[PDB]
Order: structure tokens, then sequence, then C-alpha cells
RNA sequence: UUUGAUACCAUGAUAAGGAUUAUAAAUUGAAAGUGUUAAUAUCAUAAUCAAAAUUUAUUAUUUAUAUUAAAUAUGUAUGUGUAGAUA
């Protein structure tokens, strides 16, 4: 039906008692809750799904709310919603990276402690040998790449290269 | 890929005709983006509540020189009609211009005004095998 | 997997051309609107076919008695108002009260494109000879 | 050494102080940012400010805070003990040893021990003992 | 740079590096463009105190401020990339071609598994599993009892 | 009967004969904040108006005082009435309020049966009072504190509202949801709808002479739960 | 004072694909290899953080009582359940 809820304040009554709102709005202050005046009063349904012991997927709570509209982009789902902050996603943000050893130390730090020195990385060492093998047969199917070109191109006044034949 | 039209062709496979969750595709091409509709012309492929503000992007944020094109979920207002400043959008080939001001226009976003997939073809993106099998479809006369 | 082979250029002349298709579609797509507006509101405004199903209960019934009673004494100037259009009258019916649970279990009412046709529809050819240059998603006459 | 301007922050960041993503050298810069302990950047703000005066002098006194500090002792010899206590959450800087003063005092008659023991631990040994006195 | 002295065989890993940053940079944004965004959509007195002209013009400001946060991270996270922190290889969370708990892509996945690398127990292709949960409902079920344990056997205060 | 910090009376600071600075009026900040014992910058916070026009405080009349500095009495914090239940004695009321009832019939001068009375005077030497108004609530200055410089925008640019709805809006239900607003809609009331007699009585048979079916006086909650 | 995994030649490795070990206390999915992985380098920064451009063998869509409300989400083909060929 179509009615207007109704109050009957406790003074007016032939005898007084505490009414049930009043509660409500008590336990609303203590339990900070929002109260959404808009809330239709036709839509009371419970999650069949989850609610009866009758699907085998019962779980004894309100699993999803019944809304058919229902969106990530409404104010009242912002209030109620889980911030990221601290769940898995910030664990997977720092644990999951490309070495997994440069999660537990800087690389250059162990390196230097364990061995005496920095250690490149496995592939640059395998680039790295390889030329000095190539280098020692074949010469000049070579290029010189450098960061910076300056060093190359005005070399200090001594550094006269030695020949090559 | 077996054409790369851009980087990701080389990056990307294509898995056939695979399947992916629902309104999970990973890139975002929307060609129903204009797909006229009287009835619903203010609720289709716009904003889901008329009291929503405007995006970020009818609005200049920072300190700019200047852009090249304004975003396409930029909304056309009044202004975009009146002031006759120039107004582009990124689409393909290169740059759609709204030189012919309208104010039908008006409270819809760019999205919505350009048209993603075009009837027109081109035949010299098209090499003659593309060219055959947009012959067979029945798009290009030969 | 073999390496994608490389896309031709664009074409010369094409921006040029794919600017100015899109522009006039632009503006066809205008006239286009508009129209389908005045045809949306056209059908919003005029009359259609009567949307419950006469072949069964409690319809079918002599249209002396029963349900068009009911219709011809009480209901009659707001069928009239909303134009017999599918939605407002079976609502109406559910708030006459007086057949009350009925409407949408005992009664059967047309299928949404035959209960659209305009009011005076003979043949049902009509369906498929309304206007398809206008894009009102059926709404149109 | 990085410094962060807080008044000054543009888009176009001429000191580089930012963690840009794909620059040369950004590597191990990164993975250091992935590192960092649980308080870092707060830890970072609060002792590169807030720190003890060459002299032996508390870094107690400052122009921007001082009404703050002001207001929190007026508040506590009225005796609004929860008025103060919110405004003593604003405080950006350590407070003087007169705001520890008064807001003891005002947990004296209502018996608030509880209160006063927390007030007086917080200003001792975690902001160098301002609280001693 | 520009494949000069490179030290892993994969450039790509470093996109990898790059992800991890944007969901920091969520972190850092989250609270402030939700409580931004509520704040700008609400319809209803925002409370007692702010009412009528004042609520109007301070959801006006509040979004107007928001917009004003030049990188503020707003992209939802089912449109960021998953990328293989081992191989680089990139698959569509929710598909098969992804694996959540390890967060690799199906290539490095068989590869790990086969290999012996991952421990994880082989059970029969075709069924449900060994897992009771899954037996039940499927795949839903089984988020539905994690939804559960985390939040739901809480009476929050 | 103690008192909470920051009565819900707002301190007001009259210009009046003020200092000797002129014994005529009041007229710089930083003498109003040296009266009251606050800063100048939250004595300018509180008054918009006052700082807009300008600070010599030129024509304006009164000042507000920063929250701060108000101070709650018993006769602003404390409710000076009563109400009367249905059954009430002059016992059941004294009861109530913890006072002899000799002290509460003086006040309200020797009544003796109060079925004839909405409120009761209380009595000062009443134990337990009501207060006014719930102490937990926030003051509405503190909220407004919050908001000084919108508050002073306000006066400037003249605002007097900000329309949320286009003008015809009510004319299209299905277009403008808010989104707070939920489905299904709310029709609008009927005057006799509630029940049978009531209908009968307004719109079918117009001479039935119960207009409605008995209500019973407790609160009956249709939706329930 | 250095030069390869790059848009580029630059070895390895896991897929799919039923054809005769049968019933009892018992599984209807196989090794012969399907982009991403470890010794051949000697043209080039091409990588998603949104809102984007159909030619690609390798894909089970909703078919006539009631039909667009939250991330933006598909305007098109009624034609005697009707060729050939296929699963
Ligand atoms: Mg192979
Ligand atoms: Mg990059």
């Amino acid at each position: 039906g179509v009615h207007r809820v109704g109050y009957t304040h406790p003074s007016t009554l032939p005898v007084p008692c505490a009414q049930r709102w009043d509660l409500r709005l008590a336990r609303a202050r203590i339990f900070q809750e929002y109260i959404e005046e808009k809330a239709p009063g036709a839509w009371q349904l419970e999650d069949e799904r989850s609610m009866s012991p009758e699907f085998k997927t019962f779980t004894g709570y309100p699993m999803r709310d019944m809304r058919p509209g229902y969106g990530q982009n409404l104010p009242d789902y912002i209030m109620k919603k889980r911030l990221p902050n601290n769940t898995h996603y910030e664990l997977f943000a720092r644990r999951d990276i490309p070495n997994e050893d440069n999660a537990m130390y800087g690389k250059y730090l162990y390196d230097m402690t364990v061995h005496g020195t920095s250690l490149p990385s496995t592939y640059r060492m395998h680039k790295d040998i390889n030329k000095a093998q190539r280098n020692d047969r074949k010469l000049s199917g070579n290029r010189f790449k450098v960061l910076c070109s300056s060093g190359a191109k005005n070399p200090p006044s001594g550094w006269e290269p030695i020949p090559d034949a | 890929l077996k054409i790369a039209k851009s980087a990701f062709g080389f990056y990307l496979a294509r898995r056939g005709q695979r399947k992916y969750p629902f309104l999970r595709r990973p890139h975002i091409k929307n060609t129903h983006s204009m797909n006229p509709s009287a009835p619903y012309f203010w609720s289709f492929m716009t904003a889901k509540s008329q009291m929503a503000f405007l995006p970020e992007e009818n609005y200049i944020t920072g300190d700019w020189t200047g852009k090249f094109f304004v975003s396409k979920r930029q909304v056309y207002t009044l202004q975009h009609a009146t002031s006759g400043a120039k107004v582009r959008v990124k689409s393909f080939p290169s740059i759609f211009e709204f030189n012919s001001p309208s104010r039908w226009n008006i409270g819809k976003e760019m999205n919505t005004l350009t048209k993603p997939r075009m009837d027109l073809i081109d035949e010299q993106m098209l090499t003659k095998k593309q060219r055959l099998d947009y012959v067979r479809a029945g798009l290009l006369p030969k | 997997w073999a390496k994608p082979k490389k896309r031709p250029k664009v074409g010369q002349g094409f921006h040029e051309k794919a600017q100015k298709w899109r522009e006039e579609y632009l503006l066809d797509r205008h006239r286009a609107l508009a129209d389908s507006l005045r045809a949306y509101v056209e059908f919003s405004t005029s009359k259609r076919v009567e949307p419950w199903d006469a072949r069964f209960k409690p319809f079918d019934r002599i249209e002396k008695d029963g349900v068009y009673v009911l219709m011809r004494y009480m209901m009659e100037e707001k069928l009239q108002l909303c134009n017999y259009h599918h939605r407002p009258v079976k609502r109406l019916f559910c708030n006459i009260g007086l057949m009350g649970p009925q409407i949408t279990t005992k009664a059967r009412w047309k299928p949404y494109r035959f209960a659209t046709n305009p009011a005076g529809t003979s043949k049902a050819e009509r369906m498929y000879q309304r206007d398809k240059t206008v894009y009102t998603h059926g709404h149109n006459d | 050494p990085a410094v962060v301007d807080h008044d000054n922050i543009t888009v176009e960041d001429p000191n580089r102080v930012g963690l840009n993503a794909a620059t040369l050298d950004c590597r191990g810069r990164i993975y250091r940012w992935l590192r960092r302990g649980p308080f870092f950047q707060v830890d970072n703000y609060f002792r590169r400010s807030v720190k003890l005066n060459r002299d032996g002098t508390l870094p107690t006194d400052f122009v921007h805070e001082a009404p703050l500090m002001r207001k929190i002792i007026r508040l506590a010899h009225r005796g609004h003990l929860k008025a103060a206590c919110e405004e003593y959450r604003r405080v950006t800087t350590v407070p003087p040893v007169e705001v520890y003063r008064a807001l003891t005092a005002c947990c004296v008659p209502g018996a608030k021990l509880a209160d006063a023991v927390s007030i007086f631990e917080d200003g001792d040994s975690k902001l160098f003992y301002v609280s001693r006195d | 740079m520009r494949h000069i002295g490179q030290d892993v065989p994969k450039r790509h890993t470093h996109f990898v590096l790059e992800s991890r940053l944007m969901y920091e940079k969520s972190f850092r944004d989250c609270w402030l463009h939700s409580v931004c965004r509520a704040i700008s959509q609400l319809d209803e007195p925002l409370s007692k105190t702010v009412v009528g002209t004042h609520q109007k013009m301070l959801q006006r400001k509040v979004t107007c401020f928001q917009y004003n946060q030049y990188g503020l991270f707003k992209t939802p996270y089912y449109r960021l990339a998953n990328v293989d922190r081992y191989h680089a290889v990139q698959g569509v969370a929710g598909t098969r071609e992804w694996v959540p708990y390890v967060n690799v892509s199906y290539w490095t996945m068989n590869k790990m598994v086969r290999g012996g690398n991952l421990l994880v127990h082989r059970v029969h292709y075709t069924g449900w599993g060994t897992d009771s949960h899954l037996k039940k409902g499927g795949w839903e079920h089984r988020w539905n009892k994690v939804l559960q344990r985390n939040v739901l056997q809480y009476s929050r205060i | 009967r103690r008192l909470t910090s920051f009565g819900a009376t707002p301190l007001v600071l009259p210009l009046k004969t003020t200092s000797a600075k002129d014994g005529e009026r009041i007229r710089t900040w930083e003498e109003a904040a040296a009266i009251l014992d606050c800063t100048v910058e939250e004595l300018q916070q509180c008054n918009g108006h006052a700082a807009l026009t300008y600070q010599k405080k030129e024509s304006e009349t009164e000042l507000v005082a920063p929250l701060s500095c108000w101070t709650s009495t018993s006769e602003s914090e404390f409710s000076p009435v009563e109400r009367v239940h249905a059954n009430d004695t002059l016992v059941a009321i004294a009861r109530r309020l913890q006072c002899s009832e000799e002290a509460l019939r003086a006040v309200n001068d020797g009544i003796t049966d109060v079925s004839g009375l909405d409120f009761v005077r209380v009595p000062p030497e009443a134990r337990r009072p009501r207060r006014l108004v719930e102490p937990q609530l926030r003051p509405q200055a503190a909220t407004d504190a919050l908001l000084a410089r919108t508050i002073a925008e306000e006066e400037t640019f003249k605002l007097k509202s900000i329309p949320h709805l286009p003008q015809n809006a009510e004319r299209f239900p299905h277009e403008y949801h808010t989104p707070t607003s939920r489905f299904p809609p709310t029709p609008s009331e009927t005057p006799a709808t509630q029940d049978w007699m009531a209908y009968t009585a307004k719109y079918l048979d117009k001479q039935f002479t119960i207009s409605a079916e008995p209500a019973p006086v407790y609160n009956v909650n249709k939706l329930w739960p």
C-alpha cells in the first residue's frame, strides 16, 4: 500500500514506551550510520541463492544485494567500499618485479659485500665473453657506440691507440 | 598479428577469434559510439545522470602552451559552436575538425559526432588481396 | 607466427576525403536526427491498435459484456488519453483494480511489435511498411 | 641531495626530484623505492625537518605554528580538554613545553590519569623530551 | 639505452616495473579521488550543517579541485596491462591466459610447472578439483566464501 | 548538571561603548581580538560580512566570537520546561526530574491536576533535567569555520541559489535521475486510500458513518521488519 | 673507450591431433612439437597507464504476451527451418 509512515511520540500514548524508530536513531548515533532517505520500502529482497538452505550455495549471509543498477560510480557505493591500500594490490606492487632478489637487497650492496665487487648480469657477461672471443679472430665487423661521444671524438692529449694488423 | 598497423602488430597475437569476459576486451574500439537513436538520444553513450558535471576534458587544467586535438570524451558546448575556434579530435587517418558548427551537436560527446568506421575506404591502404576480399563482401566495386 | 608485413602508407589526399566525408556525414545525421525526433513524437502522440489479445479471456467476451463494459463506462477517457499505447494501457488496467490480479496472469497481450501498429491497421504487412530512414527503434509509424 | 619544495611544485619539475619511470639510470631508483620501509615517506619527512638546534635548544619555537600553540594553551586553561586535544592533532612541529604543562594541568581536576599519562608519554622520547619538565 | 649494453635479455621487462609504480600512484590517489567523487555527485544534502547553497558551492569547489590535480591516478584496475615478471608475456586477467595467484601468464605458468620451479599439485584436468568449496558451486561460490572470511565473519563496530 | 564545552548559544560582541579608546564604539580588529582573547585571523574567519566590507568595521553592527570563546550557562544548556504524558501525575513528573514535589509546584503556581497542560516549568532545584539539544552533536560554528572562504564568496558573488534541476524537470519522470534516486518510484499519495472503510466513506457512499477503520493508538509499522 | 634479442639475421624446450592390453577393488586424451626460453650478432629507442582504424581459415548469439537506471557498450538480414558443402 502507499501510505505515510507514522510515528507516535511516547508523551502522547496512554502508557509511555520507547518507540522503535527512536531507538534506531540511537543506534545510528552510536555506530555512525548513514540513513538512506530514499530507500524504497517496497524493495526488501533477500538474496535467495545465498540465504536459503535450499540452494547448494548457501552461505548464511547476503553475499550480493539484489539491485540491478548498482554501480561503482554511486556515492553510496563509494561510502561503503574497501580502499586498495594494504590489500593484495600492494603486495603485488612490491613483491612481483623482474629480478626477485632486487626485492630483498640492493644488488650492488650484496655484490660488494659478498664478492669483492659489482658483478654484471648473466646476460651482459655473455655478450662480454662473446666479444672477447670473436675479437680474437676477425676484427672490423664492429662499430663504436657509446653513451657519450666526446671521449672518443676528442681523446686526451696522450692516448695514441696501438696500430692494428 | 598478420599486418602491423602500429607497433603492437609485432608484440600481440590474435589467438583466432577468442572470447573475452563480458565487457572486457583488451582494446577499446568503439565502433558503435555514433549509433543514431531519437528516443535514446540523451541516454545513449552519454552520462548516466544529467546532474553530472562535464568531464575533466572540457576544462583547461594547468598552464598550457596549447593542444593539437582535444579528447573525444569532451562534450560539445554552445561555445564550441559560437566562439569560432579550432575544435579538433583525433580520428583516423589523422584528425577530424568540427568546421561547420551546429547547435544539434550540443550536449553530446564528440565520440558521438565522429563516425569511427567510415563507409569510405582507401584503395591505396589496401593490398591487392585485401581489395579482392573487400570486393567479395560487396563493398568495393569490381 | 610469421613476422607481420608492414602496412602500406595512408593515401594521398585521403586526409581531405576523410575530413569531408565525416563532416557531411554529421551534417546529414542532423537531419536524420531531426526527422527521427519528429517521427518518435508523432508516434507517441498518435493512436495505436488495441494492445490486448482478444483470442484469450477476459477479452474474447462479446463487446457488450464483462471487461468491455468495465472499459466503456469506467476507463474509456483514460484509455483514449494514453492513445492505447500498450504500457500505459496495461498500467491503467492494473490501477482500475476491478479486474485485479488477472492483468498479467490470465489475460494475454499482443507481442511488442504488433501492439505498436497504428490504429486502423488491417493487414499484418504493416509492420514492415513503416519508414526505415528514421532511427526510432521501431517506435516510429 | 633531493629536496622537495611544497610551494613550487610544477609539471616541469626543474629540480628533477620526482621518480621518473623511464629516464636514463632510473631502474635502481625504482627498485630502491619499492624496497622502502613501512614508514619511509613519513619518517624522512619528519627527520629532515624537525631536529634539535646546534645550541641544544628545542626546535619548538616557529613563527607559523605559534598562534596554534597559543590556542591550545588557551583552550586547556578554560578546561576544554577535548577541544585542546583536537587542536593538538593538527600540529606539524614540536609543541613548546607550555602546551604540555597546560594540557596536563587540565587533566588534574577531573582525575583523568590515562589521558595525562598518554599526553606526557607523547611529548617524551618521541618529541625529544619536551615533556620532561 | 638505445640498445647499448642492455642487462636483461628482454627490454620490455622494464614495463613490469613501470606497472608497479602505477599501483603505487593509485595507493597515493585512491582515497582522495573517491572522496572527491562522492562529495561531488551527492544530490541529497551533505549534512545538517552543510546544506543548500553552501553545499552546491562546496560541491563545485571540490570537483574543481579534483580536476586540477595533474597526474592523479584515476585509471580503473581492469584497464591496466598484466605483464609477466619473468618473460614479459602479457595476458588478459579473467581469461585462461593469465594465472592469478602467481601473477604470471599461461606461457610462464606452463614453463615453470613442467620444469619443476613452482610447487603445485596436479589434479585431474577435467573436474573442479580437490577443494570442497569449488566442488560445490564452482568459481563464483569459492569467490563468495573468500568474501565471507575476509569481511562477513566480523561484526564491525 | 555539569556543562558541555561551548554551549550552543553564540557569544556576541556588540559595538556599544567599548573601550576608553572611544567610549562610543569599538573599531579595529586587533582591539576586539584583545577583548575576546583570540587570534585576529579567527575573529575574521567567523565574521565574513565585517571582514569583506572593511577592516575598520565602518558602518557592521556586531561581531561574533570564535567558537572557542563561548561560555555555556546552565540556563542556556538545560531545558527550562518539561513535556507532560497522558497519564501524568505531579508525583510522576517529580520522580522523573528528581525534584521534590513542592519545588515543582512552586515554579508552576501550586497547580494540582496537570491534565490540561502541554508543558510544565522545571525548577532549578531539579537533579535530572533534559539538555536542550544533543551534546555529542557538533556546533554549527565549527562546520562553518571549516568553510569560511566559501561563506565569504557567497556574499561577494551575491549567490541566492544555484538551481539543481532544469526548470520543467518534474514533467519528465524518467529523465532526471540523480544518482541518489532509487526504484521502484513511489506514487504520490492519495487521501482516503489506506483502508476500505475510509475509501468507501470518501468516494463510494458518502453518508457512511465510520470514516476509517479503528486505529490502534500505538504505532503500526507497515513495512516490517 | 665502447658495440646483439632491437623495428633486424642471430640453434635447443612443454601444443593440438580417438582406431583393438574390456571390467575388476580401475581414468575416454598420446612424445616426435604449437609466437615469447640457453653460445651464429654488427640498419634503425618503435609496447598498453585508458576511451583508439573490420579481411582475419580455425567462431555454438538473445527468433514474437510485457524490451536502454550508473564505467560507454553495438541500426540491423521478416521472408515455405528452405542450395552446395559441412559440425
Ligand atoms: Mg619450436
Ligand atoms: Mg617505454
